[PDB]
RNA sequence: GUGAACAGCCUCUAGUUGAUAGAAUAAUGUAGAUAAGGGAAGUCGGCAAAAUAGAUCCGUAACUUCGGGAUAAGGAUUGGC
RNA sequence: GCAGUCAAGCGUUCAUAGCGACAUUGCUUUUUGAUUCUUCGAUGUCGGCUCUUCCUAUCAUACCGAAGCAGAAUUCGGUAAGCGUUGGAUUGUUCACCCACUAAUAGGGAACGUGAGCUGGGUUUAGACCGUCGUGAGACAGGUUAGUUUUACCCUACUGAUGAAUGUUACCGCAAUAGUAAUUGAACUUAGUACGAGAGGAACAGUUCAUUCGGAUAAUUGGUUUUUGCGGCUGUCUGAUCAGGCAUUGCCGCGAAGCUACCAUCCGCUGGAUUAUGGCUGAACGCCUCUAAGUCAGAAUCCAUGCUAGAACGCGGUGAUUUC
């Protein structure tokens, strides 16, 4: 979360600790995203920081265009897999872990998002809304 | 408040209850429980599992009174 | 505004291939078919408008 | 040396000692401030915890992303048949604290409470109160002198009430007796009230109402002898470690040469007293009301009892309080609901709820049905049956 | 008998049924298992654990003393009648 | 290592906003030396894991005084240790050094805390390679590889657990003393406002969420499975059938109950007194001064409220109190 995130976010189950790799779901040239940090996460001895739906992470691209590899950039988690629970009572989950590469302000690097996108992320990051097909 | 239904088993899913699965395509599948849920992950075919609605429908089980006549018609002349 | 379509069952919306001679589709060209959103024939509160026909007059 | 990495202690020193409570009936350590301008009433109530279930309602929180949407919420239900009034006890202020100076009892005591004064009912000659009861014979005079004294002295008046345990699916016969501070105005008015209510009966609606914030005072579930890991949430030691690993590796520095009061150790877990606060009353049930578990939006005549009935508890055939969320103690425990010690303005407290739906499906499995009516409808006719 | 089999597992003949016992099932152990999401971020170090495995068929790199490397790698298949 | 005094200088001007030479006075005992008191019929090295507690020379958080403080940001100083102070790559490391999050990633002590608590990577026996030295055996404060980590049942401490005797027994209560707890961030809005030539750019009140911590709880979801509950599968044995036995719980799918997870849900109080500091009235000292007398406002402090024990040698109210 943080910059450019207009909205607050209700807690959702943390799915992705540091080291996790999600699918890159944009058209940027990136094939996956390797999580090295979660923004706005706190501190407890021994705890991995771990992201969830609509969290902004800091990632590198393990697989993808060489102009994207070997460096750290912001991304946003768009699909989960660890099931979480909404305030309408529902426990839901996607089939994959996936997020999209983005700028500190929260602008997509790419122009499409392939696959669905959870609403809690859509609601959080307007330029993500824009590029989303099926939401939730 | 909507009572959704089990996309594997045919059961009513009253609120906050069972699980919701958003697949690759964006096809959403809703389960009443881990049973329908696992049979699902197991690529089991509901029309072959005796207790499901879908299976009962296809096998014409205990329908009886639906395929028993009704009475609904009129007569005008104006 | 999506129209209900008799025979679907379902209280949801689905997208169907439609053909010449059918509800909720008027073909532009000979042998044209279109895949179009359509509402189920089962009433829910998602409807803006129910369409009824009187069969018996009340008191 | 000095830690290395800083971390917060495991566990809260303000809940020591972690020993078993002295009674299953947790004590009310405090009552609301008194406002002697209002009518006389109780300030707490006895009940029994029966179970939980789920609720649906629309939320009202201008500003929330869930404003005007449905939420689903866990709630608990506590069985609550009318408490019966049988004594007043009158306390006086001293430079050594509150001390009781008398207790006046009803003339007739139910077997239920009488049973409470005994360790072996079946054998006993049940003589309890049989000479006190006589004090009424004579015109009434010594019971007046007491009642009178209480008025003359006395800074605070409590009422001896007890529960109607027989009106409850429990086996346990022996009822629960306890003191409840009276807060309606004037020491005299208080005792009058008390006296008038002897042998007579008091119901929860006279004490609690919808959307009120209330506290639950109860003894916590027991667990027996707990290792350090689960009891304090200490880190598991590594796999490699000899001579066991659910432990604390270092029990203290070399000086002070004494294991210290502030380190985690194996020992009793659970069966503690707790005064949990700020639980919202989402329903005040009436036992003489079919359609207890029904709603303005629901309608279907049905009571709060789940299909197959409250697991490990039974039925609910009396008034109850439905509290949002969850409460200390377990199914079957005597539990005390208490008025709040402050006027909370919260907004969160203040919001007035209206249930849309109360879950009613069996909790003994993955229940699919509210009523047996619904179940026959969906399922069809079976090989038993018609 | 199963099976490639003097393997494992089950059985006939023969031989045992010896090894203090009873009641409970707290902590901590020893020995045996399982865990959602993540996947070595743990650690000196993947220690421990997990994963792999039979057979039939297809397919198989560098390099080499030409003998190998090779079950390289990577795939499909397997019941009953 | 840390902190002062003098004040020549620095700082456009201007000693002391922030600094400070020449000198000079100190403090500290996580540096290193100096010493050799104790221990060689033995007090088990380094590091790390875990876990407690303490110090303050305060990094963050609360409230303040200064500024070469317009705003924003920052720097200096006070009261302050209540509460936090992390996730990784390399290295046996402590240290170092990068990446990264963050409100902040402060510094220390407790036999350089902590091996009948672990680990055993380094160091430091016996095997072994190399380099340098030696005629040689061998050496090296050089590099390298492999190398057994013992005991608690005692006492005390600590955690929990019973319990004789103060007529008996029972119920309801008091409260001494002791413990105590909550923490931090962001968004909306205030507001593109105050300030500013502009670039930029706040805060109080209000709202929604979140972090770290804590106490429970099991509606829901998830994990667990000897419900050996239902079904399935292999091998064999009971002549077949039915129904079963054996394979250290044979194997598999589902699986109620219980237990249980920031993997799940719920809940975490409000009064007073004060510190710094800004002030009132006001003399000393006809003027003047927050101070001498008296006094107002005031902080993550403190004392209560509240919350947990309940003194087994603190206590109250009440019930019934045996006869062959
Ligand atoms: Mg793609
Ligand atoms: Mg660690
Ligand atoms: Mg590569
Ligand atoms: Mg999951
Ligand atoms: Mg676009
Ligand atoms: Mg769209
Ligand atoms: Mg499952
Ligand atoms: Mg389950
Ligand atoms: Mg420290
Ligand atoms: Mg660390
Ligand atoms: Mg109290
Ligand atoms: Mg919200
Ligand atoms: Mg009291
Ligand atoms: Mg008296
Ligand atoms: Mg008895
Ligand atoms: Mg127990
Ligand atoms: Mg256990
Ligand atoms: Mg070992
Ligand atoms: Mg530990
Ligand atoms: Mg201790
Ligand atoms: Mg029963
Ligand atoms: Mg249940
Ligand atoms: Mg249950
Ligand atoms: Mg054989
Ligand atoms: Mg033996
Ligand atoms: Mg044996
Ligand atoms: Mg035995
Ligand atoms: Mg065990
Ligand atoms: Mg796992
Ligand atoms: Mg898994
Ligand atoms: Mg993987
Ligand atoms: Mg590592
Ligand atoms: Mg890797
Ligand atoms: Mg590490
Ligand atoms: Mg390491
Ligand atoms: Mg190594
Ligand atoms: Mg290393
Ligand atoms: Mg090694
Ligand atoms: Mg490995
Ligand atoms: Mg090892
Ligand atoms: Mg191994
Ligand atoms: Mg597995
Ligand atoms: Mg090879
Ligand atoms: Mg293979
Ligand atoms: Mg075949
Ligand atoms: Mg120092
Ligand atoms: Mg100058
Ligand atoms: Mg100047
Ligand atoms: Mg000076
Ligand atoms: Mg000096
Ligand atoms: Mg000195
Ligand atoms: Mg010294
Ligand atoms: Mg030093
Ligand atoms: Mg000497
Ligand atoms: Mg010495
Ligand atoms: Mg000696
Ligand atoms: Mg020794
Ligand atoms: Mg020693
Ligand atoms: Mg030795
Ligand atoms: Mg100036
Ligand atoms: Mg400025
Ligand atoms: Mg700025
Ligand atoms: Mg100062
Ligand atoms: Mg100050
Ligand atoms: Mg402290
Ligand atoms: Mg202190
Ligand atoms: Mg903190
Ligand atoms: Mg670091
Ligand atoms: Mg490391
Ligand atoms: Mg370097
Ligand atoms: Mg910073
Ligand atoms: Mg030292
Ligand atoms: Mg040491
Ligand atoms: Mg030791
Ligand atoms: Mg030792
Ligand atoms: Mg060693
Ligand atoms: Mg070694
Ligand atoms: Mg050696
Ligand atoms: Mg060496
Ligand atoms: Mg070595
Ligand atoms: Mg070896
Ligand atoms: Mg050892
Ligand atoms: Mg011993
Ligand atoms: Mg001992
Ligand atoms: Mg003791
Ligand atoms: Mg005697
Ligand atoms: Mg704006
Ligand atoms: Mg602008
Ligand atoms: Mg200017
Ligand atoms: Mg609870
Ligand atoms: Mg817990
Ligand atoms: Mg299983
Ligand atoms: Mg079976
Ligand atoms: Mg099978
Ligand atoms: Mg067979
Ligand atoms: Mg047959
Ligand atoms: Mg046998
Ligand atoms: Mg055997
Ligand atoms: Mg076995
Ligand atoms: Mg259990
Ligand atoms: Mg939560
Ligand atoms: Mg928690
Ligand atoms: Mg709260
Ligand atoms: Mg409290
Ligand atoms: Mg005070
Ligand atoms: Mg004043
Ligand atoms: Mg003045
Ligand atoms: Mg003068
Ligand atoms: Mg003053
Ligand atoms: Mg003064
Ligand atoms: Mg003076
Ligand atoms: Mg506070
Ligand atoms: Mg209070
Ligand atoms: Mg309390
Ligand atoms: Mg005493
Ligand atoms: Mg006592
Ligand atoms: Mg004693
Ligand atoms: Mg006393
Ligand atoms: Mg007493
Ligand atoms: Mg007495």
């Amino acid at each position: 979360s943080g910059n450019g995130a207009q909205g607050t976010k209700f807690r959702i189950s943390l799915g992705l600790p540091v080291g996790a790799i999600m699918n890159c779901a944009d058209n940027s040239g990136a094939r996956n995203l390797y999580i090295i940090a979660v923004k706005g996460s706190g501190s407890r001895l021994n705890r991995l920081p771990a992201a969830s739906l609509g969290d902004m992470v800091m990632a590198t691209v393990k697989k993808g265009k060489p102009e994207l590899r070997k460096k750290v950039m912001p991304a946003i988690v768009v699909r989960q897999a660890k099931s979480w629970r909404r305030r309408d009572g529902v426990f839901l989950y996607f089939e994959d872990n996936a997020g999209v590469i983005a700028n500190p302000k929260g602008e997509m690097k790419g122009s499409a998002i392939t696959g669905p996108v959870g609403k809690e992320c859509a609601d959080l990051w307007p330029r993500v809304a824009s590029n989303s097909g099926v939401v939730v | 408040m909507k009572v959704e239904i089990d996309s594997f088993s045919g059961a009513k899913i009253y609120p906050g209850r069972g699980t919701l699965f958003v697949r690759g395509d964006s096809k959403i599948f809703r389960f009443q429980n881990s049973k329908s849920a696992s049979l699902f992950k197991q690529r089991k075919n509901p029309r072959r599992i005796a207790w499901t609605v879908l299976f009962r429908k296809h096998h014409k089980k205990g329908i009886t009174e639906e395929v028993a006549k009704k009475r609904s018609r009129k007569t005008v002349k104006a | 505004g999506f129209p209900m379509k008799q025979g679907v069952l379902l209280p949801t919306r689905i997208k169907l291939l439609l053909t010449k001679n059918v509800s909720c589709y008027r073909p532009r060209r000979d042998g044209e078919r279109k895949r179009k959103s359509v509402r189920g024939a089962i009433v829910g509160p998602d409807l803006a408008v129910l369409a009824l026909v009187i069969v018996k007059k009340g008191e | 040396s000095h830690r290395k990495y800083e971390a917060p202690r495991h566990g809260h020193l303000g809940f020591l000692p972690r020993k078993r409570a002295a009674s299953i009936r947790a004590r009310v350590k405090a009552f609301p401030k008194d406002d002697r301008s209002k009518p006389v009433a109780l300030t707490s109530f006895l009940g029994y915890k029966a179970g939980m279930t789920t609720i649906v309602r629309d939320l009202d929180r201008p500003g929330s992303k869930f404003h005007k949407r449905e939420v689903v919420e866990a709630v608990t239900v506590v069985d609550t048949p009318p408490v019966v009034v049988v004594g007043v006890v009158g306390y006086v202020e001293t430079p050594r604290g509150l001390r009781s100076l008398t207790t006046v009892w009803a003339e007739h005591l139910s077997d239920e409470v009488k049973r409470r004064f005994y360790k072996n009912w079946y054998k006993s000659k049940k003589k309890a109160f049989t000479k006190y009861s006589a004090k009424y014979a004579q015109d009434g005079a010594g019971i007046e002198r007491e009642l009178a004294r209480i008025k003359k002295y006395a800074s605070v008046v409590r009422v001896l009430v007890h529960t109607q345990i027989r009106k409850t699916p429990l086996a346990q016969k022996k009822a629960h007796l306890a003191e409840i501070q009276l807060n309606g105005g004037s020491i005299s008015e208080k005792v009058d009230w008390a006296r008038e209510h002897f042998e007579k009966t008091v119901a929860v609606d006279s004490v609690f109402e919808q959307n009120e914030m209330i506290d639950a005072i109860a003894v916590t579930k027991g667990h027996g002898f707990e290792g350090v890991t689960h009891r304090w949430g200490t880190k598991k030691l590594p796999r490699k470690t000899h001579r066991g690993l659910r432990k604390v590796a270092c029990i203290g520095a070399w000086h002070p040469a004494h294991v210290m009061w502030s380190v985690a150790r194996a020992g009793q877990r659970g069966y503690h007293s707790r005064t949990s606060i700020n639980h919202k009353i989402y329903r005040v049930g009436k036992g003489d009301d079919e359609a207890n578990g029904a709603t303005s939006f629901d309608r279907t005549k049905k009571t709060i009892t789940p299909m197959g009935g409250f697991v490990h508890y039974g039925e609910i055939k009396n008034d109850f309080i439905m509290v949002k969320g969850c409460i200390p103690g377990n199914r079957k425990r005597i539990v005390t609901l208490r008025k709040s010690l402050y006027t909370n303005t919260s907004r969160k407290a203040l919001e007035e709820v209206s249930l849309k739906w109360i879950d009613t499906a069996s909790k003994f499995g993955k229940g699919r049905f509210q009523t047996p009516a619904e179940k026959h409808a969906f399922m069809g006719t079976l090989k038993k049956d018609l």
